C-alpha cells in the first residue's frame, strides 16, 4: 500500500468559477417548488476550442474547465509527467442531454437525417473521461462511475486505491453534471422534489445545481520529492450499502471508525434527508464519538455525483490553512435514495 | 455556391476563410476524421435540401470535391 | 504469530457461479449448446427500414409503436438469478458485509429515457408538458437500477456500483470485483453487466456514426462476421451476464464448483480518438502485458484468446496487431475467437456475456468458433477458429476489450485444479 495526498482543486458552482470564490460564500452563509441554478457570466470559449465544443456536451466542458483550475493548482508540469502514470476517474449520472435532446426528438418526425455522430460519443457519461485523456494524453487506469448520488465520491475512492497499489502516481478524479436542459430540468422541477427513500425517509427543502468540481490526488513521496503544496492526505473510504434500516444503523458504525476515536473532528453530512442527524448521532453515540456537524447542502445544493465531491474540494482548501479552524479532520458523508453509505476522510499534515 | 461551402468548413474545421484553401486535401492539411465528415454531410443535407450516402460522402478528400457533388 | 498464522496477504479470486442471458441462449444449458455448435442469434428485423429509415436490418435480440418494456434492469435480474442458483449459496454462507455487487452498463434504461421525452412532447411536436411527467419515468434516469435491485434482494451490504466506461464496462465491473476480493474487502461479489440498446435513440447514434453494419444482404446473420474483408461494423445486440465471483479460501469451505480462476485485470487508454482504434494496437499490447503482470503469469502460458472483434473494420486490424506485439510469432500458433459473431455486440453486456462463455470454455477443454467467416483478410491473419469449433486444452485465457473514449481493458482467466 501507498499513501495519497491532494496537491490541487478546482470547481463551478452557482456561487463563484473558481475554488476561492465559492468558499468565501460558504463561510458568509455558514456564517450568516425546487429549482435548478445555473452558473453566472460562464463562457466555455474561454477555456475550450470550437473544433471540440461543437462535438461535446455541457457536463464534458464544466469537466475540462474544472481540471484546468485543478493542475493549475497543483503546479504539475504536464510535459514532465508520464502518461503511462496518470489515470482519469469521473463520476457522472445524467449524461449530456443538452446536446443530444432536439436529435432524439427530431429522429421521430424526420428519420435517420435528423440525427448526427456525435449522439454517441456525447451522450455517455464516460465522455468526460475521454476528452481529457485527448487532451492531456493521460494513459493509467481511468473509470466512470455513475451510481446515483454516489458516483463521484466512488470516484474519489477508488482512484486513491489506485494510487495506493500503485497502478498510477497521479489520478484526476472528480465529477460533473448538467442538469438545465429541457428533458431533465422538467424532470427534477416536478418528480424529485417528492421522492422519499425507504431506508433513509423523506427528503429535506432543497434547490438543484449544476458544475463540476475536481481534485489532484497523487502519491505522498511523488508530492514530497517535486516540491509540492500538499493541502491534506486522504487517511480513508468508506463504500457500503444498506438494503434496510436494520443494517442502516450498523452501516453507519462503520463510518464512525473513520473517526479513529479523534475529538479534534468535523463532520460534513450529506444533507438530502431529514432522518440523518438522528441516525448518524445515534450510531456515532455507540462508537464514544464526539465531533462537530456541518451541512453545506442548503447553500451548495443537491448536485448529485458532484455533491460529494464539492465538499471534499472544500474540506481540503480549509485543511490546507469560520468553524473549520482549529481542525485536523475533515469527514465526509453522502447517501443515496436506494440505500448506499459512503465517506470519504481528509486529514492535515 | 462554393462561398456557402467555404463558410462552413471554415466554421467547422476552427479554420480562417482566408487561410483555408479549397483544393487542400481535408484529411491531409486539417487533420480531419471520418465522424467530422459524416456532420459535415449532414449539414449539406440541412441547408442545400440534399440526399447524400454513406458511399457518396466518403469520396469528399477536398474542398471542391463536395462542390463538385452538390452542384449535381 | 506462531499460533495458526494466516496473513492480509493478496487472495485469489474464483468463479463459482454464471447467469447468462442472450440471443445464443437464456441460461447457461441454452447458451452453451448453441454457441458450441456455433448457431448465429442474429434476428432479421424491419422497423429500424420502415419507421425511421435506418440502413441497418440485424439485431441481438433475446426473444411499431415505443413501449417502456425496462429490459435492462429484467436481463439483471434474470441473469442475477441464474448465477445465484448456480452458486448454490446459503444464508451460513453469505456475510451480508462482506457480499458486494457490480453491475455495469453503458446506456443504462436509454429506451425508458427515450420513451418519457417523446410521450411528453407528443411524438417530438411540441415542447415539454410538466404535467405528462409521471413519478416512475425518474427512475428511468437511474444508472444504477440493476445494481441495487440485486443487491437489495441478495441483501449486498458491502460496496454497491455500477461502472459506465461503455464497451469495457463490463470487464471493469469484473476487474473492481476481483480487487475487492483480493485485498480481503470481500468474500463474495456479484458482478457483471446488463444492456438493452435495441431502441431507436441506440440503433441511430450508431448509424449516424457509422459504427454499424449497413452492407445490403440476403442471410442478414452474415452482417457480424469478424476479421472478414466483407465486415462493415457491428451488429447491435441485447442481453446479460453475471459471474458469482468469490474468494478460493471461502469457495472450497463450503463445496463450492469453480468453473476457473480471475488471475489478472488491467486498463489504459489509447489516447488517441474518441470512436477510432489505430492500427499500431500499442495501448491494447500494453494492457495484455499489465494484466499478465497484475496476474503474476508469463505470456508464454497464453494458449488461448477471447478478443473484443466488434467487426468494425478499424478493431479488427488493432486487436491483430495488438497480439501480435505481445505475443511476437507465437500469436499464429495461438487460437483466438469472436462471440459477437453469433451473440452480436451489446456494448458493456458483451464483455460479461463472453466472460459467462469463457469460463464455461475453460470448464469443457472447449473453444467455440467464429462464425460467418468468408473472406481471409491480409491484416488481420491470425487463427480465428473459422466456423467450426472444436476440443481444446486451455490453460491461460486472455479476454479483451474495447470502447468509446479510447478504453482498453484484459482479463487474464485461467484453470483451476
Ligand atoms: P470513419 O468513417 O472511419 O468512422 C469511424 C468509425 C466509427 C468507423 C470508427 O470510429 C470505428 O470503426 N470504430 C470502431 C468502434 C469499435 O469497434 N468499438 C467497439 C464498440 S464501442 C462501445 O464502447 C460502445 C459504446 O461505448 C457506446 C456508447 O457509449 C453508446 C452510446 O453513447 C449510445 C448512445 O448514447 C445512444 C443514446 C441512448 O443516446
Amino acid at each position: 500500500r501507498k499513501r495519497v495526498v491532494v496537491t490541487g482543486v478546482g470547481a463551478i458552482h452557482p456561487d463563484g468559477n473558481d475554488v476561492t470564490a465559492i468558499k468565501s460564500k460558504v463561510i458568509q452563509k455558514l456564517l450568516g417548488s425546487s429549482i435548478i441554478r445555473t452558473l453566472s457570466d460562464f463562457d466555455g470559449a474561454k477555456y475550450i476550442n470550437n473544433r471540440l465544443r461543437r462535438k461535446i456536451d455541457e457536463f464534458s466542458v464544466y469537466g475540462i474547465v474544472a481540471v484546468e483550475m485543478a493542475l493549475k493548482a497543483s503546479r504539475l508540469d504536464v510535459d514532465k509527467l508520464d502518461p503511462n502514470r496518470v489515470g482519469i476517474y469521473v463520476g457522472n449520472c445524467f449524461g449530456g442531454w443538452q446536446h443530444i435532446e432536439d436529435e432524439v426528438k427530431a429522429l421521430h418526425i424526420e428519420g435517420i437525417k435528423g440525427m448526427g455522430p456525435y449522439v454517441a460519443t456525447a451522450w455517455f457519461p464516460a465522455a468526460l473521461q475521454g476528452q481529457l485523456s485527448l487532451l492531456y494524453g493521460f494513459s493509467a487506469q481511468s473509470k466512470t462511475f455513475s451510481t446515483s448520488d454516489v458516483a463521484g465520491m466512488q470516484a474519489i475512492g477508488y482512484a486513491a486505491e489506485a494510487i495506493s497499489n500503485g497502478v498510477a502516481e497521479v489520478m484526476l478524479c472528480g465529477a460533473s453534471e448538467h442538469l438545465s436542459s429541457p428533458l431533465v430540468k422538467n424532470l427534477l422541477e416536478k418528480t424529485s422534489s417528492q421522492k422519499h427513500s425507504e431506508v433513509f425517509g423523506e427528503k429535506q427543502p432543497g434547490d438543484f445545481s449544476e458544475g463540476a468540481a475536481f481534485l489532484v490526488l497523487e502519491e505522498r513521496q511523488h508530492a514530497l520529492e517535486r516540491g509540492a503544496s500538499i493541502l491534506c492526505e486522504l487517511t480513508g473510504f468508506v463504500d457500503y450499502f444498506a438494503p434496510d434500516k436494520n443494517t442502516r444503523n450498523n452501516t453507519l458504525e462503520y463510518t464512525a471508525e473513520l473517526f479513529n476515536h479523534n475529538e479534534n473532528a468535523v463532520f460534513i453530512m450529506d444533507g438530502i434527508y431529514d432522518d440523518e442527524k438522528e441516525i448518524t448521532s445515534k450510531a456515532f453515540s455507540n462508537k464514544e464519538i464526539k465531533t462537530s456537524f456541518i451541512n453545506l447542502r442548503p447553500y451548495l445544493d443537491n448536485q448529485f455525483s458532484v455533491s460529494g465531491v464539492i465538499d471534499s474540494v472544500l474540506a481540503s482548501s480549509f485543511l490546507s490553512e469560520n468553524e473549520f479552524s482549529n481542525t485536523n479532520q475533515i469527514i465526509i458523508q453522502r447517501f443515496s435514495n436506494q440505500g448506499h453509505v459512503c465517506a470519504l476522510s481528509f486529514s492535515a499534515i | 455556391p462554393e462561398v456557402k461551402i467555404k463558410t462552413i468548413l471554415s466554421l467547422f474545421l476552427n479554420i480562417n476563410i482566408d487561410d483555408f484553401n479549397m483544393d487542400a486535401n481535408l484529411a491531409d492539411a486539417y487533420d480531419m476524421d471520418s465522424t467530422e465528415l459524416a456532420d459535415l454531410a449532414k449539414e449539406i443535407e440541412k441547408e442545400f435540401g440534399i440526399s447524400v450516402t454513406k458511399s457518396q460522402f466518403s469520396h469528399w478528400e477536398t474542398g471542391r470535391a463536395v462542390l463538385d457533388f452538390v452542384s449535381s | 504469530i506462531i499460533n495458526n498464522r494466516n496473513e492480509s496477504q493478496p487472495r485469489r479470486v474464483v468463479v463459482t457461479g454464471l447467469g447468462v442471458v442472450a440471443p445464443t441462449g437464456v441460461g447457461v444449458n441454452e447458451f452453451w449448446n448453441n454457441i458450441h455448435n456455433g448457431k448465429s442469434g442474429v434476428s432479421k428485423y424491419e422497423w429500424g427500414r420502415e419507421r425511421f429509415g435506418f440502413k441497418s436490418g440485424a439485431i441481438g435480440q433475446v426473444y411499431f409503436v415505443l413501449k417502456s418494456e425496462r429490459k435492462y434492469l429484467q436481463f439483471a435480474l434474470d441473469a442475477a438469478e441464474m448465477a445465484m442458483q448456480d452458486a448454490n449459496l446459503r444464508p451460513s454462507d453469505i456475510d451480508g458485509r462482506r457480499f458486494g455487487v457490480a453491475i455495469a452498463t453503458a446506456i443504462a434504461d436509454a429506451a425508458g429515457m427515450e420513451e418519457c421525452l417523446l410521450r411528453i412532447t407528443k411524438g417530438g411536436k411540441e415542447n415539454i408538458h410538466p404535467d405528462l411527467i409521471k413519478s416512475e419515468d425518474y427512475d428511468s434516469f437511474d444508472f444504477s437500477s440493476a445494481a441495487t435491485s440485486v443487491a437489495k434482494k441478495y441483501g449486498a451490504s458491502m460496496s454497491v456500483s455500477n461502472i459506465s466506461t461503455g464497451c469495457a464496462a463490463g470487464l471493469d465491473a469484473l476487474g473492481i470485483a476481483m480487487e475487492h476480493i483480493r485485498y480481503g474487502r470481500a468474500d463474495i461479489m456479484l458482478a457483471g453487466a446488463s444492456e438493452a440498446p435495441l431502441c431507436p435513440l441506440s440503433i441511430g447514434s450508431f448509424e449516424a456514426l457509422g459504427a454499424l453494419s449497413s452492407r445490403e444482404l440476403e442471410n442478414q446473420q452474415a452482417a457480424t462476421c469478424p476479421f472478414s474483408l466483407e465486415r462493415d461494423g457491428f451488429v447491435i445486440a441485447e442481453g446479460c451476464g453475471i459471474l458469482i465471483l468469490e474468494s478460493y479460501e471461502h469457495a472450497k469451505q463450503r463445496g463450492a464448483h469453480i468453473y476457473a480462476e480471475l488471475a489478472g485485470y488491467a486498463s489504459v487508454n489509447n489516447a488517441y480518438h474518441m470512436t477510432d482504434l489505430p492500427a499500431d494496437g500499442m495501448a491494447m499490447a500494453r494492457c495484455i502485458d499489465m494484466a499478465l503482470k497484475d496476474a503474476q503469469i508469463s505470456p508464454s502460458t497464453v494458449n488461448y484468446i477471447s478478443a473484443h472483434g466488434s467487426s468494425t473494420a478499424q478493431n479488427d486490424i488493432n486487436e491483430s496487431n495488438a497480439i501480435k506485439f505481445v505475443l511476437g510469432e507465437s500469436a499464429f500458433g495461438i487460437p483466438i475467437n469472436s462471440l459477437k459473431s453469433m451473440t452480436g455486440h451489446a456494448l458493456a453486456a458483451a464483455n460479461a456475456i463472453e466472460s459467462v462463455a469463457l469460463c464455461l470454455e475453460i470448464e469443457k477443454q472447449y473453444v467455440h468458433p467464429t462464425i460467418n467467416y468468408q473472406t481471409p483478410d491480409p491484416d488481420c491473419d491470425l487463427d480465428y477458429i473459422p466456423n467450426q469449433g472444436c476440443s481444446y486444452p486451455i490453460k491461460t485465457a486472455l479476454k479483451l476489450s474495447s470502447g468509446f473514449s479510447g478504453i482498453h481493458s484484459v482479463i487474464v482467466m485461467r484453470a483451476v485444479d
